[PDB]
């Protein structure tokens, strides 16, 4: 024995996929030391990981 | 040397142009003489607070 269909249907389905994320930048002298000049000099006499 | 392109620079900076000092209105000198030049001083066990 074998079973075969006799009718058909048309279904529409949706698929959602991410493509990109938000682009950002950081001012490290702003985040660290604010507007203070002494802390900026200390940052200088520390290292350039920025 | 710098290659062709667009680069992210530090955020816009402004330098101060004024000075402001605000203190309370006091016209009397602290009583150094009464504290330091007191005639009698108490014993350590019965110390006094002012
Ligand atoms: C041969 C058969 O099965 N025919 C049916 C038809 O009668 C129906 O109108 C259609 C719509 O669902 O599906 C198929």
């Amino acid at each position: 024995t074998i079973a075969i269909p006799t009718n058909f249907s048309i279904s529409i389905t949706t698929e959602v996929m991410p493509v990109s994320m938000a682009k950002t930048s950081v001012d490290c002298n702003m985040y660290i030391c604010g507007d203070s000049t002494e802390c900026a000099n200390l940052l200088l006499q520390y290292g350039s990981f920025c | 040397e710098i290659d062709k392109g667009i680069y992210q620079t530090s955020n816009f900076r402004v330098v101060p142009s004024g000075d402001v000092v605000r203190f309370p209105n006091i016209t009397n000198l602290c009583p150094f003489g009464e504290v330091f030049n007191a005639t009698k001083f108490p014993s350590v066990y019965a110390w006094e607070r002012k």
